[PDB]
This record gives structure tokens, sequence and C-alpha cells, in this order.
RNA sequence: CUUUAAUGUUUGAUGUUCUAACGUUGACCCGUAAUCCGGGUUGCGGACAGUGUCUGGUGGGUAGUUUGACUGGGGCGGUC
RNA sequence: GUUUAUUAAAAACACAGCACUGUGCAAACACGAAAGUGGACGUAUACGGUGUGACGCCUGCCCGGUGCCGGGAGGUUAAU
RNA sequence: AGGACCGAACCGACUAAUGUCGAAAAAUUAGCGGAUGACUUGUGGCUGGGGGUGAAAGGCCAAUCAAACCGGGAGAUAGCU
């Protein structure tokens, strides 16, 4: 699914309002992308479907720390 | 005058049989509803 | 050869037949055959995705070697055969090592002809060489998009491409549509023109001829009701609308190419 | 992004200077290749402690070894015999596979990625010049004379 | 201030080149008696394409609706 | 030849042929939130759409308006 | 050889009469068209409701179709009888 593997962002439904305030159901999608991150601890590349915000989160923290949290979450990466 | 109903045991079982209902969740709900109503015949049994 | 049959009955008056006396009168080579189940225009969802497809004669699939990777092995053309899956006839070729294969038959082939692949090959028609070794201005067919892909251009009967220029590692080809495309010099191509150039002279004659070829009748949009087609409706053949596809897209002169990825390889468009 | 640099970056390399860089540049090039390490209020103390000069010599010896290696073959000449065609049209284009293998067998033991070809893929038959880069600041020139067979 | 010019600053448009993001329905190897998929090597494109958020244009392809009353039946015309 | 099963079998629909138009192959297009599938294990002598409707003579003038294709002098013009 | 000819089985339904609380919720009798093909048929699959399929009639989709059937919102609303 369109779920970020780091921040957990998932599509959220909402409305779009016209000038006449007409409301139609829409859906907001996270800015997901497939990226390969190099991990020195295991010395290989890991592919994660992460959002742009998640990629910023990975940069701010360590890739090792994020992987540990993912492992604790219980979902394989 | 050919009529709408042309019996065929194989087609009847493979279409409305017990295993056909259990394949999908909608069929499982059909069985669940008919168990609740207490119907003697859950499905078309050969 | 083109033969006009006598009008002994309606349905034969306008039939023009193409007869090839050298075509093999017998069963094909079984080891290179495969079943070809028809689809009727339906996809995995079971819905009609392409219209006017269905029925027709059963036809098996011949594994035609487009890659032509047997480098350095001389081969001899055993015979020419009719391929129901293609407009062009195929040729069964036996290599010196005892292997048989199917290839598209250019105009010049005949039984017993010698063909060779690889860079160390002659210039006679039927030989496949990388386009770098092919002299500029020559006519080739079965050109490859990418090295090892197999060959996708000039595959129909009586088709070919022109090599016009060679800059650096890329080559410019003029396709039968009048479009100039830039291709890698490593791609292979087959010298000569695809055979059966008279395949376009047939007329099929009657309605049944197109019917057992796999084509179903086409219904005009005007003949339909408004709910079915953007055209249609009204009494007495009223149109009053711009021509459009059944799904609303404007046909009759609207460009639909939207790739932005292969445009770098296009030098000129159709005119 | 504020990062500390280890290797000599040709543009802004100064051995661990807090210099901003694009996130993509560090994420995709520097960090994976070991040319830098993300430092955010935690590794700055560590860099100035054990990375300050301890690895400076370790980094330098790699350049010294590279300089030694590229002078292993004083001849700096490569000769390969190929069955070229009649009056040009060499049999097939050759890049780095054959030349590197021949050099490795008899000459300088170098990796595949080291060899760079500035004059194409050696299409024409004759004398050609090949630029070898064993280091960012170390460039070597080798003359290759392919001879038709 | 009007009139001009060396080095350094913010720079943004354009152009060329590169590879390390990204794409690969190119080839080859392995998981594997596998035209799926994944990993590896290499080739070709390459910061383009593509995707997310915002925004202009187009949009009966689709949807929800409106389209007045008087009236010597109604409509037309006239009137309010 | 096909059609309103059950008041219309026809001049209606289809048809071979003809023309216009789109599509270079990860094709156009279609079904799918997507993956994917059909087109096609085909690739321009091919495929899709549209109109006309065997064959013979042919098919005139008009680009104002609305579409479609190309242009860029100048004006107006969103997010930011 | 033939979407060739005449004509049974088979498929279809142009005309007339009978039948309309019929033998039959479209039939019977006498004629009628195709009948080696774009034919017909058995068995089994696939396409699902704003969708399918349609040599295109708004035809067909279980005797029901300008939006099937069943249950639910639902005791919808009804300035009308």
């Amino acid at each position: 699914s369109r779920v970020c593997q780091v921040t957990g962002k998932r599509p959220v439904t909402g409305n779009n309002r016209s000038h006449a305030l007409n409301a139609t159901k829409r859906r907001f999608l996270p800015n997901l992308h497939s990226h390969r991150f190099w991990v020195e601890s295991e010395k290989r590349f890991v592919t994660l479907r992460v959002s742009a915000k998640g990629m910023r989160v990975i940069d701010k923290k360590g890739i090792d720390t994020v992987l540990a949290e993912l492992r604790a979450r219980g979902e394989k990466y | 005058m050919k009529r709408t109903f042309q019996p065929s045991v194989l087609k009847r079982n493979r279409s409305h049989g017990f295993r056909a209902r259990m394949a999908t969740k909608n069929g499982r709900q059909v069985l669940a509803r008919r168990r609740a109503k207490g119907r003697a015949r859950l499905t078309v049994s050969k | 050869a083109v033969v006009k049959c006598k009008p002994t009955s309606p349905g034969r008056r306008h039939v023009v037949k193409v007869v090839n006396p050298e075509l093999h009168k017998g069963k094909p080579f079984a080891p290179l055959l495969e079943k070809n189940s028809k689809s009727g225009g339906r996809n995995n969802n079971g819905r009609i995705t392409t219209r006017h497809i269905g029925g027709g004669h059963k036809q098996a699939y011949r594994i035609v070697d487009f890659k032509r990777n047997k480098d350095g092995i001389p081969a001899v053309v055993e015979r020419l055969e009719y391929d129901p899956n293609r407009s062009a006839n195929i040729a069964l070729v036996l290599y010196k090592d005892g292997e048989r294969r199917y290839i598209l038959a250019p105009k010049g082939l005949k039984a017993g002809d010698q063909i060779q692949s690889g860079v160390d090959a002659a210039i006679k028609p039927g030989n496949t060489l990388p386009m770098r070794n092919i002299p500029v201005g020559s006519t080739v067919h079965n050109v490859e998009m990418k090295p090892g892909k197999g060959g996708q251009l000039a595959r129909s009967a009586g088709t070919y491409v022109q090599i016009v220029a060679r800059d650096g590692a890329y080559v410019t080809l003029r396709l039968r549509s009048g479009e100039m495309r830039k291709v890698e010099a490593d791609c292979r191509a087959t010298l000569g023109e695809v055979g059966n150039a008279e395949h376009m002279l047939r007329v099929l004659g009657k309605a049944g001829a197109a019917r057992w070829r796999g084509v179903r009748p086409t219904v005009r949009g005007t003949a339909m009701n408004p709910v079915d087609h953007p055209h249609g409706g009204g009494e007495g053949r009223n149109f009053g609308k711009h021509p459009v596809t059944p799904w609303g897209v404007q046909t009759k002169g609207k460009k639909t190419r939207s790739n932005k990825r292969t445009d770098k390889f296009i030098v000129r468009r159709r005119s | 992004m504020q990062v500390i640099l280890l290797d000599k970056v040709a543009n802004l390399g100064s051995l661990g200077d807090q210099v901003n860089v694009k996130a993509g540049y560090a994420r995709n090039f520097l960090v994976p290749q070991g040319k830098a390490v993300p430092a955010t209020k935690k590794n700055i103390e560590f860099f100035e402690a054990r990375r300050a000069e301890l690895e400076a010599k370790l980094a330098e010896v790699l350049a010294a070894a590279n300089a030694r290696a590229e002078k292993i073959n004083a001849l700096e000449t490569v000769t390969i015999a190929s069955k070229a065609g009649d009056e040009g049209k060499l049999f097939g284009s050759i890049g780095t596979r054959d030349i590197a293998d021949a050099v490795t067998a008899a000459g300088v033991e170098v990796a595949k990625s080291e060899v760079r070809l500035p004059n194409g893929v050696l299409r024409t038959t004759g004398e050609h010049e090949v630029s070898f880069q064993v280091h960012s600041e170390v460039f070597a020139k080798v003359i290759v004379n392919v001879v038709a067979e």
C-alpha cells in the first residue's frame, strides 16, 4: 500500500472545495518514493518505500536507528 | 419453447455449492445469514 | 504472383489472390511450434479492451529467431513456409552444426541460399551484422531497438529502413513512416528487404474473408444511439458534431503522442 | 547540511570543515563512498578527538600507495593484437574488459573502474592515448597501439 | 545624482559534460526442474522522465440540478 | 448475411472496397486508485479511430465561424 | 473451386387462417427463407448493473430492462386521490 515505512504516513481522505463551496470527496497521497539506503553496519543497500518527510527524518537521525525502530515495529524491510 | 431453467448438477454445484460459497467472504456471509435464520438447507446439496 | 479469379459467382468477382509457388506444401517443423490460444480482444479482467477481434481460423505459433545470436555459424535455407501469424513468409534454415531455426525471409532468399550472422559476415541479403559495420545508405530490416533486444522495425512484408547518417556511437534510420529515428550502433540489423512485397495487393473479395481472418464487423458511431456513442441520435442521419472516438477523444487530426522519454531519439516526425 | 569531510573534495574539501552541502549530494555520493560522515552535535567532539589527525596519515598512505602503483609499469605502453577488418572496420569495439585483463595479467594490477577512455572505445586502428586516474589529483597517460592481425 | 569599469557577493535563465539518486517491458549469473519476483555484474538513458502537494487552462467524458405565473385548454403573442 | 426473443426482416445494420486521421513499439488506445492485462508473443504492406459503402464516370467553389495543426512580434494571465 | 444452384434433416420466422377466460404467459395448420457456411449444435468456461454484451433495435443480460434482481436507508417524500 501507499504507506511510508518510516513515518507511517498513509493516504487520508478529504474534501476539495470549489468557489461555490461544492464538496467532493478526494484523497491526499503521501509523497512516497523507492530509495536505496547504504548501511555500513551490514555493508549493503536496503530498499525502502519512504516519503520525502521520512527521508528527511532518516538524514536527521541515523539509518541504523531508523532500521532498529522498524525491526521493533515487527515489519520486515 | 426453451425455458429459462435447464438443470445441470455440475453447474448447480460449481455455482451455488457449499464450497463455492466458502471461497469468497461474501459467500461466507451468505452461509452465516442462513445459519442465523435456521434454514435446514444451508446450500444446494447434491 | 497476383491472380484474378473469374466471377463464377458473387463473392469471387472482386477476389485477388496472391499465390507463391515456392511455398512449402506440407506441415511445418514441429519442434519450433507452439500453441497460440485466441483472446477475442479480452484482457485478464475479461472485458473487451480492443474491439473488432474474435473468431477466425485456428493458427499455431512459429518461434521465429529475431535475435540471430548464432554468430560464425554458416546456415543454409532449407525451404520457405507460410506463417499465419505474420504478413511475411518465414524461412526454415539449417545451420552447419545441425540446428534448425525460423527467420524472416527477405526478398532475395530461395532454397539453398547461404546466410551468415555476426560481424564477420558478407553483405548479401539475409546476413545480420551490427549497424556499425553496415555501410551507410544500405537497406536493412529487422532492426534492434537495443543490443540483444531482438528486432522490431521493418518486420512486415515488403518493409525496410534506410541508413542515412552515422554520428559517434549512434545511427540515424529512416523508417517506412517517413520518420527519422536515432539508434545505437551496437544494434543488429538484417540486410535486404522483407519478402512477400505483393502481400498488399490482395483484396479478400467478400465479407467472409475478413471474418475468418479474425476481424469482426465494425459499427459506425452514427448508426448507434446517443447513450452508446458520442455520435448517433436524431432522425435522418444527423451528425452536427466534431468526429471523436467512442470515449470522447477528438480524432481526425489530434496528436496523441505523449512520451517525453524517447523524444531525444526522434529527429524528424511524420509529414 | 553541515557535514565533516574526510577525503579531498576538489571544490570544498578542507579535512572536516562545517560547510553546507546539498542533502542529495551527501546522501547519495559522500556518505555511501566514505568521503564524509554526518555530524550533528555528537561527532564533532569525536572527529576532533580521534579523526583530527589519526586518520590523516592513513588517508595519505592510500594516495602514496596509488602513486607507487601507477609507476609500476615504466613502459606505459599497451599492445593488443586484434583481427581487424579489411582497411578499417575493426572486428568489434572493445572497452575496458580486455585491456584491463591484459594489463592485469602482465603489467599493473588495477581495478576495473580505474580505466577511463577519453577517445571513445578505440574504434579506429592506430595509436591512441588513454588517461588513467588512480587518484583524484594523480593522472597518468598510457599509449596504446592496436595492431591488426 | 546622470554618465562607465577591474577583483569579491546574492544570484536566476540558457548551454555543455559527468555519475552517485532515479528509470530500464537490454544482456548475463544466482535463489530455481520458474516467460513472476528479488539480489548481483554490466550496458543504455540520467538529474531528464516519472510520482506527491499546490496552481492556471481545457473538460457533457461523468454527476447534481434549474428551465416562472397569468391564460376563455395549453403553446405562440402580450402582460407583471 | 445480420436485426427490435413476444405486433416493424426493411430502403435499416454489416459487408469487400475507398479515403482521412492517430500510432516508432514501455506504440496509440482500452479495462484497472495500482500492479498488471489486451492491442501482440504483432510492430507502419502493422494496429486503433472516423466517415463512405462492390464496380464504371467522377467527386466542383468557400478557411469567415467552431474544431484540429504550426508560429511567435506584442498584450493579458495562477501558484510562488 | 464456389459466403454457387434445387432440395430433406437442422436453423430461422415472410403471408394467411385458427386460437385470444387458448392445447400454448407467441403456438398450431397450409405455404415460405437459408441449408459447406459470416452455418448450426452438445459440454465446460469468461465478461455484473451507470456495468456487461450488442453485423446497433435502446436490443439482450433467468417469462421483468431508457438502467436487472434481493435485502437495507425506509414508516423516503406526496401542497395529490
